[PDB]
């Protein structure tokens, strides 16, 4: 098994358009995700709220859908609750709240794309492990 | 309980005083060889 | 003592070093190439990082028969495209 | 080449430094050179930390232990402990490093080139271990120096920028201490507190006025004591109690240092005042409390009435009483109810956690802080995989508090061992039997049978 | 001779059948207190709410235990590191429910055993011996401090201290493995080398000395009668022992100096057990064993399991089951 | 009567740097092969086809996680000879099927026999009593019971210990969860023997070192000893008084002291060996029946015994599927035992 271009091809937007990441983009995504996100989202779960995970199936049912690059990038800019009803930037790291979550200050658009790509590709590799929790360790 | 507390406090103080004053009472000289250790 | 030349005597002699400053690095390089040419993988039948699994498979190629184990392994290896 | 082999000195190479016991010049060299090593490490480590430092990551995610020390003193940081200027760190590094050269020079000079003994060279710098007067005078000098050191911290707090105050209103900030606690009742009151849970002895100090005032008392005490010891010589009762020899003094200091090492371990583990969590990460108790807080906030947002939620045991799921009645967080964290931190205290009322404040007054900054500390609990593996022992690889993290506490427990322990070793040996050597039992005079043979 | 002098002479007397001494002055009452309370508690103490969740655990013989399962149960998690002497309880019944006996026993015991170390030094000094036996004793003593005091201090509760019983010990060990992966910690490994090695060298030294006993007896008598207490001559031939062991390995892997040898026999297990103790004491502050969970990954990014991951599965089994009613929130942070 | 046998005997018993002897003919190849096998395996050989595990440096494992793993459970108790019906002479397949495990274990066993024979042979040549060999009976019993007998009572070599640091740790945890081995009185006697042994080692060493006669002027006391001196180097009389007064009782007989130092750890290991022989048949000290009856009927009754059982049940459920791949255990999340929250 290898990290092929097929694996690295993910939904760009809701309309079904895809983008193909490079191995470098994917690895950069992993590194950045470890840097800014993993303290809470290690392995695709959420430590401070285990009800919501980062499985693609979950992201697809968020409002608005987050199972694609644009959705995730927007989320990292202006995060909402799962139903889209509330803006939670004040308690969730984002570009909108980079003043209170300083690690978000040195993240660029390219970086948000990388992180998104990592979040979408990982489940294609790890299957149930991603979002699965200790049961699948 | 208060009586128990005072009893223990006194007992402990007594024994600790024995320990301290004990080692203060020319202890280095209590060895079998050289006695002049001051 | 039991007669052999004492180790201190030997390992501080120039001749010992003349021989071993060659023989030692040469073995090290032979060991290096044994891995680096990928020959070790083929000799011991150890998977390279891309040969543990078929691209879409997630099942372990576990040996399950005693007398057909060899053929099982050969088959699992075939199935790696 | 005096005393530089086993034949002349009586000591094998593996106890080689014992050959230095009566060579005051060379011993001075060893000490100055060693001090050189200490200062060197301070400088170099500081520069290393600075070069690996990213201002927008919390310090505690970066393996830092010296920078947090500098930031606590008030240099380089602003409100909330944000780093505003790394230059002071740089200075502190560079200066320490430069100084280490001077000390090094001194060390080496005294060690190999200078006078091997000092007694003939100078009656002032020269000393006999058995001269009680000289020893107490040297001791006096060093006490005076320590006193000045303690006063320096006070000078920083009161006249040179202040200190970082995690407890300062509006989030942490650097603050000038204008009125240090001078009331001896308070100051030594700390000294008389139980070391057990909820009391915590001197580890319990939780405001900077007490720290500063305590250091004023310490400075005056040290200076006065140094003068006392310069001007006097040990009394008869003291004279009869101690062994008067170099190894004996060493052993006394070894006990001292062990004790201090253990205290330091507890200080860094529990205290979040002089070890601010902004810099060092949350304490263990702090992170546990923070998890409880996090889930109370989450479930309350979902509609739970947290005050009345009964957990599976029958104890409150979120809130319960402490053995003396105070309203506290539930779950295992019941053990950590003695925790006090600036992020939690606004929810506190006279009876402990206030349900109304919990319901109405929880700010987003508090939720943030609880989430952060909960996810930076001081648990992690030896190869720095953060989290519980069963966690997968991903997060490169071990807390500064763990590193510091563990290191210092190990050191304190081995220093206690060193104390036993050297005190026992000092006793045996003063009495005359450290090399073994004299056959022609074996004491036990001159003693009656036990039975 | 005045009474104080007379007393001091009796206390420090090398003629007492058991040496008392100044350390013994603290040691005797404290160990007696610990011992008496331990015995009564082990037999007759009612169940104790160890984990603070009103789920009392039965530790005594009268309440359904045998020698193997019985324990003096650690004090309540609600108490934490708080000091809980008898006089702090409203009644003995409260005190017993909450695990007071555990605290009384371990504080008295630790004080007493420390004074035991001291007393070893003390008697060595009265007898004109060299002073370092107590240093060897500091290794098992530090270990007792680790599991009864240091670890509770780090975890924030005496409820996490080692229970005073056999099965309780096993429990403590299993939970320790779940929370710190102690098996993967280098200090526990050095500890194991310390004790396995200690046992090895014990048997070794014993067997070599025994193998080289000089013939002083007939076959119908115990060879032990060939040594007489106090005799000046050595009872075995260290040159023959050395000749044999030297041939077994090679000459320079064998000790011919008895002082050097015996020092080695002291040093190996003491040093190893020191590390073992330091392990427990440092895992007390949650610096845990090596974590190689998911360390080996394939080209695609699949997790390739190693033996470390199997260990992780077992540890997870321990973690999820331990203290099954005590956790309300998803992370076990203490 | 000096024929080739006696000339060969002559050569074998030369006083050289490394003694050979007749026993060396067995010992040396077997010890070398078992060691070389382990080094080869841990460096180059996988456990993918037998366990679904990486186990070599080549695959990225470190010294703690490398192993020569047991063969697949499907091999049973096959000798797994290279020229056998499974590998059929194919070295590579043979490595993949776990042949190195039986290679190492068997050469290891014969190697151990060789070493004990060496102890006997040298003892007989030098003229000492053979107590060292006798003491070595204990490691042999342990090895034979744990690496040979135990798997032979089980389904296959798979359940024997695997030769690696972490692999052995897993063996420990498996024995706790499945066998409740800490509850076994034979294990307990083993522990007593080992810890008591370490204790005797330390206390004897420290005692000797702290009752030395001053036989020299130096502060380093090691020099003041000569291997051929007749006198004891330390005072047994002072040692005896010290211990009598500290601990109540003391040794007075040196020969007995050293015999006891042989006896304690040797006996401990032999006891633990008997218990493992029991575990070969799953004849465990798992439960106390009275406890289970009381606990079954009375849900307020709890001891450390029942607590430890809950832990065992956890270990079994969470580790079984990955640890025993050939069983194809599928345990849905819902059947997994878990306490609250965790
Ligand atoms: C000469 C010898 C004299 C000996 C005489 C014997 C007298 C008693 C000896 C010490 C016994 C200590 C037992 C309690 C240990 C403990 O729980 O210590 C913990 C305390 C700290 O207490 C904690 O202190 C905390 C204070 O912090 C508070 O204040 C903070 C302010 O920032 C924060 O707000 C924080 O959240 C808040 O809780 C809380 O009160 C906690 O409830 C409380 O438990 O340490 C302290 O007091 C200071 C450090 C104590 C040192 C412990 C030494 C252990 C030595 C091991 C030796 C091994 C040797 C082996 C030999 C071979
Ligand atoms: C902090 C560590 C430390 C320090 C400061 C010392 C210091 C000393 N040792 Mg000790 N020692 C140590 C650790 C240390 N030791 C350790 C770990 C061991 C175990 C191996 C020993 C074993 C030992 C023995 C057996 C002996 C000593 C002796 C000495 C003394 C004389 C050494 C000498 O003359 O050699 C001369 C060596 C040289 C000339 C070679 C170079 C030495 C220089 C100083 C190194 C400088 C390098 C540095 C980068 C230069 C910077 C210059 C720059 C600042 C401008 C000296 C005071 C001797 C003694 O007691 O004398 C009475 C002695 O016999 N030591
Ligand atoms: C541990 C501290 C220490 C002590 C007690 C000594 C003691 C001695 N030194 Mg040494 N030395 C040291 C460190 C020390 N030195 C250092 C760090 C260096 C490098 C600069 C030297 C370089 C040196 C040389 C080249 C010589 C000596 C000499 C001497 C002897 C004569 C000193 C004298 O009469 O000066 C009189 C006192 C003064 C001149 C006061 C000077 C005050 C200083 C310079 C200002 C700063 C003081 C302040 C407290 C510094 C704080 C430092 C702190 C942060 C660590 C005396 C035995 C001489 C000797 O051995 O004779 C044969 C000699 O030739 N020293
Ligand atoms: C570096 C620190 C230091 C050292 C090593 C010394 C050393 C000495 N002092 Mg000095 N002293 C110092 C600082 C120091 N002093 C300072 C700063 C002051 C001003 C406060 C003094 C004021 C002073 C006076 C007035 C006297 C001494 C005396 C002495 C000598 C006797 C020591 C003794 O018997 O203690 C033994 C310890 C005790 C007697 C303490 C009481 C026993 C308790 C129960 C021990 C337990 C304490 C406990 C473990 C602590 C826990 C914390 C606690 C505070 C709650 C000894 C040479 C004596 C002397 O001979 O002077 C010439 C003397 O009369 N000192
Ligand atoms: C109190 C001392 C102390 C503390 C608390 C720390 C803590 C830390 N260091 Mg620092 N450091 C120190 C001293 C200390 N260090 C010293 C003396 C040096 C010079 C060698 C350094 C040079 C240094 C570098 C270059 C780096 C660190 C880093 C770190 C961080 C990661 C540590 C790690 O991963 O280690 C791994 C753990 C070990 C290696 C365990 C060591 C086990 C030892 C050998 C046991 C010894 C026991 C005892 C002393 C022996 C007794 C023997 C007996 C017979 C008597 C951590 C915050 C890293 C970092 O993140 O920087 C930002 C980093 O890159 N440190
Ligand atoms: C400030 C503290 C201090 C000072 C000044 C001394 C001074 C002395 N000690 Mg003491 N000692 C101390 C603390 C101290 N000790 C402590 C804390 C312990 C407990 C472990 C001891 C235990 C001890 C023993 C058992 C003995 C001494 C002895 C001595 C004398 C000779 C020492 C020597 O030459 O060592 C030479 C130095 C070495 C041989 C090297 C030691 C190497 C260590 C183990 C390295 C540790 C690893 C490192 C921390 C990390 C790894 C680094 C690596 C990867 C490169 C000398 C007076 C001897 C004596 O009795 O003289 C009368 C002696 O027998 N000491
Ligand atoms: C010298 C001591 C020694 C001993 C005791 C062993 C023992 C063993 N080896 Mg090892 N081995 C050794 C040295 C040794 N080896 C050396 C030097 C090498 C490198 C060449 C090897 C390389 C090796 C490999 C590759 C393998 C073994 C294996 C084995 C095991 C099975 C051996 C077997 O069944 O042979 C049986 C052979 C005999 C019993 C010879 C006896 C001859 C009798 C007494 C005389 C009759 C012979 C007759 C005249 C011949 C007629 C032939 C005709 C009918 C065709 C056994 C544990 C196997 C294994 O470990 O599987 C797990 C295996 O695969 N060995
Ligand atoms: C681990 C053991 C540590 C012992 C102390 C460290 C040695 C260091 C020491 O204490 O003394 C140092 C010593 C110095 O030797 P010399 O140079 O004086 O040699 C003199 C010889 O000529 C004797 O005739 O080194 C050795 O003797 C050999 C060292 C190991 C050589 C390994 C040879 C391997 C041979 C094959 C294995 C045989 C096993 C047989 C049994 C199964
Ligand atoms: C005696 C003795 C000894 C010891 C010694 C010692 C301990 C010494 C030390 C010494 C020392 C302690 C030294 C030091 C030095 C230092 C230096 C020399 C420094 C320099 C620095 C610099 C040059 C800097 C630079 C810089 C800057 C300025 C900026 C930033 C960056 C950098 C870093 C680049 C021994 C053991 C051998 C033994 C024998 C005897
Ligand atoms: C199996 C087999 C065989 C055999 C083979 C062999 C015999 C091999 C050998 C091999 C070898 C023989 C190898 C070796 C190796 C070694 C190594 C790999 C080492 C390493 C080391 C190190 C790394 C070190 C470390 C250390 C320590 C340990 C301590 C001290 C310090 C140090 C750190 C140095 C045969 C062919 C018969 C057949 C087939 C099967
Ligand atoms: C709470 C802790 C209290 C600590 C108090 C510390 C105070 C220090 C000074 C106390 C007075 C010292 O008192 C000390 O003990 C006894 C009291 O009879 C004296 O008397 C002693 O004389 C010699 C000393 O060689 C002994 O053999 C004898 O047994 C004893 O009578 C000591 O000579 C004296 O040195
Ligand atoms: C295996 C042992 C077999 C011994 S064989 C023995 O060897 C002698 C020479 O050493 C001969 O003289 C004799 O005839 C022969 O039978
Ligand atoms: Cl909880």
């Amino acid at each position: 098994a290898e990290l092929t271009p097929e694996v690295l091809t993910v939904p760009l937007n809701s309309e079904g358009k895809t983008i193909t990441l490079t191995e470098k983009q994917y690895l950069e995504g992993k590194r950045l995700f470890q840097y800014a996100c993993a303290s809470c989202h290690v392995g695709g779960i959420t430590k401070t709220n285990p009800s919501l995970d980062l499985r693609t199936e979950t992201l697809a049912l968020a409002t608005p859908p987050r199972d694609n690059i644009e959705g995730l990038v927007d989320y990292m800019k202006n995060p909402t609750t799962y139903d889209g009803e509330q803006e939670i930037a004040e308690v969730h790291p984002s570009l909108r709240s980079a003043d209170i979550f300083p690690k978000m200050r040195n993240l660029t658009e390219k970086d948000l794309v990388a992180i998104a790509g990592h979040i979408l590709v990982e489940p294609k590799i790890l299957g149930d492990k991603w979002g699965g929790g200790k049961v699948y360790y | 309980m208060e009586t128990l507390k005072i009893t223990v406090y006194i007992v402990v103080t007594f024994f600790v005083l024995l320990f301290v004053f004990g080692f203060l009472s020319g202890d280095p000289a209590r060895n079998p060889k050289r006695k002049d250790l001051e | 003592t039991t007669g052999e030349r004492p180790f201190s005597d030997i390992i501080t002699s120039v001749r010992y070093w003349v021989i071993h400053s060659i023989t030692i690095p040469a073995l090290f390089i032979a060991g290096w190439l044994f891995v680096s040419t990928g020959l070790a993988y083929d000799v011991f039948g150890t998977p390279r990082p891309d040969s543990y699994y078929a691209q879409e498979q997630r099942s372990i190629p576990l040996v399950t028969d005693r007398f057909e184990a060899k053929q099982q392994v050969e088959t699992f290896l075939e199935q790696l495209k | 080449a005096t005393n530089r082999d086993q034949e002349s000195s009586g000591f094998a190479w593996w106890a080689g430094n014992a050959r230095l016991i009566n060579l005051s010049g060379k011993l001075l060299g060893a000490h100055v050179a060693h001090a050189g090593l200490i200062v060197f490490w301070a400088g170099a480590m500081t520069l290393f930390e600075l070069a690996h430092f990213i201002p927008e990551k919390p310090m505690y995610e970066q393996g830092l232990i010296l920078i947090p020390h500098i930031a606590t003193l008030g240099w380089g940081v602003g409100p909330g402990g944000e780093v505003v200027d790394t230059f002071p760190f740089f200075v502190v590094g560079v200066v320490h490093l430069i100084s280490s050269a001077v000390l090094g020079f001194g060390g080496v000079y005294h060690a190999i080139r200078g006078p091997e003994t000092l007694e003939e060279y100078s009656s002032f710098f020269g000393y006999d271990w058995k001269d009680k007067n000289k020893m107490t005078t040297i001791l006096g000098f060093h006490l005076i120096v320590l006193g000045i050191g303690a006063l320096l911290l006070v000078a920083k707090a009161m006249f040179f920028g202040g200190l970082y105050d995690t407890w300062a209103p509006g989030g942490g900030d650097v603050r000038v201490i204008t009125n240090p606690t001078l009331d001896p009742r308070v100051i030594f009151g700390y000294l008389l507190k139980s070391p057990f849970g909820g009391e915590g002895w001197i580890v319990s100090v939780n405001n900077l006025e007490d720290v500063v005032g305590g250091h004023i008392w310490i400075g005056l005490i040290c200076i006065a004591g140094g003068i006392w010891h310069i001007l006097t010589t040990p009394f008869g009762w003291a004279r009869r109690a101690f062994i008067w020899s170099g190894e004996a003094y060493l052993s006394y200091s070894l006990g001292a240092l062990s004790m201090m090492g253990f205290i330091a371990t507890c200080f860094v583990w529990f205290n979040n005042t002089v070890y601010p969590s902004e810099f060092y990460g949350p304490t263990g108790p702090e992170a546990s409390q923070a998890q409880a807080m996090t889930f109370l906030i989450r479930d309350q947002k979902l509609g739970a009435n947290v005050g009345s939620a009964q957990g599976p045991t029958g104890l409150g799921k979120y809130l319960m009483r402490s053995p003396t009645g105070e309203i506290i967080f539930g779950g295992e964290t019941m053990r950590f109810w003695d925790f006090r931190g600036p992020w939690l205290e606004p929810l506190r009322g006279p009876n402990g956690l206030d349900l109304n404040k919990i319901k109405n007054d929880i700010q987003p900054w508090q939720e943030r802080r609880a989430a952060e500390y909960m996810t930076h609990a001081p648990l992690g593996s030896l190869n720095s995989v953060g989290g519980v022992a069963t966690e997968i690889n991903s997060v490169n993290f071990v807390s500064p508090r763990s590193w510091l506490a563990t290191s210092h427990f190990v050191l304190a322990f081995f220093f206690l061992v060193g104390h036993l070793w050297h005190a026992g040996r000092a006793r045996a050597a003063a009495a005359g039997f450290e090399k073994g039992i004299d056959r022609e005079s074996e004491p036990v043979l001159s003693m009656p049978s036990l039975d | 001779a005045n009474l104080w002098e007379r007393f001091c002479n009796w206390v420090t007397s090398t003629d007492n059948r058991l040496y008392v001494g100044w350390f013994g002055v603290i040691m005797i009452p404290t160990l007696l207190a610990a011992t008496i309370c331990f015995v009564i508690a082990f037999i007759a103490a009612p169940p104790v709410d160890i984990d603070g969740i009103r789920e009392p655990v039965s530790g005594s013989l009268l309440y359904g235990n045998n020698i193997i399962t019985g324990a003096v149960v650690p004090s309540s998690n609600a108490i934490g590191l708080h000091f809980y002497p008898i006089w702090e309880a409203a009644s003995l019944d409260e005190w017993l429910y909450n695990g007071g006996p555990y605290q009384l026993i371990i504080f008295h015991f630790l004080l007493g055993a420390s004074c035991y170390m001291g007393r070893q030094w003390e008697l060595s000094y009265r007898l004109g011996m060299r002073p370092w036996i107590c240093v060897a004793y500091s290794a098992p003593l530090a270990s007792a401090f680790a599991v009864f005091l240091i670890y509770p201090i780090g975890q924030g509760s005496f409820s996490d201290g080692m229970p005073l019983g056999i099965s309780g010990t096993f429990n403590f060990m299993i939970v320790f493995q779940a929370e710190h992966n102690i098996l993967m910690h280098p200090f526990h490994q050095l500890g194991v080398a310390g004790v396995f090695g200690g046992a090895l060298f014990c048997a070794m030294h014993g067997s070599l000395v025994t193998s080289s006993l000089i013939r002083e007896t007939t076959e119908t008598e115990s060879a032990n009668y060939g040594y007489k207490f106090g005799q000046e001559e050595e009872t075995y031939n260290i040159v023959a022992a050395h000749g044999y062991f030297g041939r077994l390995i090679f000459q320079y892997a064998s000790f011919n100096n008895s002082r050097s040898l015996h020092f080695f026999l002291a040093a190996w297990p003491v040093v190893g057990v020191w590390f073992a103790a330091l392990g427990i004491s440092t895992m007390a502050f949650n610096l845990n064993g090596f974590n190689f969970n998911h360390s080996v990954i394939d080209a695609k990014g699949n997790v390739i399991n190693t033996w470390a991951d199997i260990i992780n599965r077992a540890n997870l089994g321990m973690e999820v089951m331990h203290e099954r009613n005590a956790h309300n929130f998803p992370l076990d942070l203490a | 009567e000096r024929g080739w046998f006696d000339i060969l005997d002559d050569w074998l018993k030369r006083d050289r740097f490394v003694f050979v002897g007749w026993s060396g003919i067995l010992l040396f190849p077997c010890a070398y092969l078992a060691l070389g096998g382990w080094l080869t395996g841990t460096t180059f050989v996988t456990s993918w086809y037998t366990h679904g595990l990486a186990s070599s440096y080549l695959e990225g494992c470190n010294f703690l996680t490398v192993a020569v793993s047991t063969p697949a459970n499907s091999m049973g108790h096959s000798l797994l000879l290279l020229w056998g019906p499974e590998a059929q002479g194919d070295f590579t397949r043979w490595c993949q099927l776990g042949g190195l495990w039986t290679f190492i274990a068997l050469h290891g066993a014969f190697g151990l026999i060789g070493f004990m024979l060496r102890q006997f042979e040298i003892a007989r040549l030098v003229g000492v009593r053979p107590y060292n060999a006798i003491a070595f009976s204990a490691p042999i019993a342990v090895f034979v019971s744990v690496f040979l007998i135990y798997p032979l009572g089980q389904s296959s070599w798979f359940f024997a210990p695997s030769f690696g640091v972490a692999a052995i740790f897993r063996f420990l945890l498996f024995f706790q969860g499945f066998h409740n081995w800490t509850l076994n009185p034979f294990h307990m006697m083993g522990v007593a023997g080992v810890l008591g042994g370490a204790l005797l080692c330390a206390i004897h060493g420290a005692t000797v070192e702290n009752t030395l006669f001053q036989d020299g002027e130096g502060a380093s006391t090691f020099r003041a000893f000569n291997p051929t001196q007749a006198e004891e180097t330390y005072s047994m009389v002072t040692a005896n008084r010290f211990w009598s007064q500290i601990f109540g009782i003391a040794f007075s007989n040196k020969r007995w002291l050293h015999f006891f130092m042989l006896f304690v750890p040797v006996t401990g290991l032999w006891m633990s060996a008997i218990g493992v022989v029991g575990l070969a048949l799953n004849l465990r000290s798992y439960d106390f029946i009275s406890q289970e009856i009381r606990a079954a009927e009375d849900p307020e009754f709890e001891t450390f015994y029942t607590k430890n059982l809950l832990l065992n049940e956890g270990i079994r459920a969470w580790m079984a599927p990955q640890d025993q791949p050939h069983e194809n255990f599928v345990f849905p999340e819902e059947v997994l035992p878990r306490g609250n929250a965790l």
